[PDB]
């Protein structure tokens, strides 16, 4: 349900 | 937030979402109190009865948000945690007394139209504003109902602080001086409460003396959401300010 | 410092739609 966030943050 | 409304854009620029990395989900609210410190409820990070015990690496802080679920490109800022600090006398075993924690960010967040710190109360602030009948404001992306929906956008609700005897008579939980309760009574005909997922977010008031917003409370607990004759309970930020001061001057910005 | 003063409201002297409810409850 949550939109993907840039992988720089993960 | 049950029975609130959609926030306006930039209405609560200190609002912070605590976001779990995996699975990707909302963990709690939180607030921005400087460019490197974030305030939340201890039980968002540590709560043994639910097997919750997050480490720094398990979460992210999302600041400047409005939509709950969307990645707000060029508006929100996503920050990593350097270190979590829980109150050493947080009481998770019984009543969530001292339900407060700080999180230091790895890097300073830049302020913008959407990202700005809230003030913390001093003794006079608390004495003058924390009175029964004075209203504060609670904000969060938690559930819209005790049981069902979920919001699209940040929600807001204004609620009056409740007399201490009325708080105490509403609950079987032991209430301490580190807590206060807020919400309308049945006879008042207005509603609103925090609900699951709103914990850790701020209860704020706008001083009529200096026109600044102060964070008087932290969403801590409640017996269901928006039930008649129950009230939400908030950590009393001014009572725990010495602890806040001590961790920031020992470790921070 | 500048804490508690919102860029889109207090800094531009604009009020949000329910802050008046708060200020009417203060005394
Ligand atoms: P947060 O994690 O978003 C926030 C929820 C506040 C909004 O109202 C529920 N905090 C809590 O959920 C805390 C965390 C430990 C449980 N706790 C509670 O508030 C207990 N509330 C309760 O179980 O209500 C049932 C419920 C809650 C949400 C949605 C559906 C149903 C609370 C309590 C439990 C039992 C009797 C009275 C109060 C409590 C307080 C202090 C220690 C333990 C449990």
């Amino acid at each position: 349900d949550f939109e993907e966030i840039p992988e720089e943050y993960l | 937030i049950v029975e609130g409304s959609d926030a306006e854009i930039g209405m609560s620029p200190w609002q912070v979402m605590l976001f779990r990395k995996s699975p990707q989900e909302l963990l709690c609210g939180a607030s921005l109190i400087s460019d490197r410190w974030v305030l939340t409820a201890a039980h968002c990070l540590l709560y043994p009865p639910w097997d919750k015990n997050f480490t720094e690496n398990d979460l992210l802080v999302r600041i400047g948000k409005h939509s709950r679920t969307r990645y707000e490109r060029n508006i929100e800022k996503i920050s990593m945690l350097e270190k979590i600090y829980i109150h050493p006398r947080y009481n998770w075993r019984e009543n969530l007394d001292r339900d407060i924690a700080l999180m230091k960010l790895k890097k300073p967040v830049a302020f913008s139209d959407y990202i700005h710190p809230v003030c913390l109360p001093d003794r006079e602030t608390a004495a003058s504003l924390l009175q029964a009948g004075y209203k504060g404001r609670v904000t969060g992306w938690g559930n819209l109902k005790e049981t069902w929906g979920q919001p699209s956008v940040l929600q807001v609700v204004n609620l009056p602080i409740v007399e201490r005897p009325v708080c105490k008579d509403s609950t079987r939980i032991r209430i301490t001086d580190n807590m206060f309760c807020a919400g309308y009574k049945p006879d008042e005909g207005k509603r609103g409460d925090a609900c699951e997922g709103d914990s850790g977010g701020p209860f704020v008031m706008k001083s009529p003396f200096n026109n600044r917003w102060y964070q008087m409370g932290i969403v801590s607990w409640g017996e269901g959401c928006d039930r008649d004759g129950k009230y939400g309970f908030y950590t009393h930020v001014f009572r725990l300010k010495k602890w806040i001061q001590k961790v920031i001057d020992q470790f921070g910005e | 410092a500048d804490c508690g003063l919102r860029p889109l409201f207090e800094k531009k002297s604009l009020e949000d739609k329910t802050e008046r409810e708060l200020l009417e409850s203060y005394i």
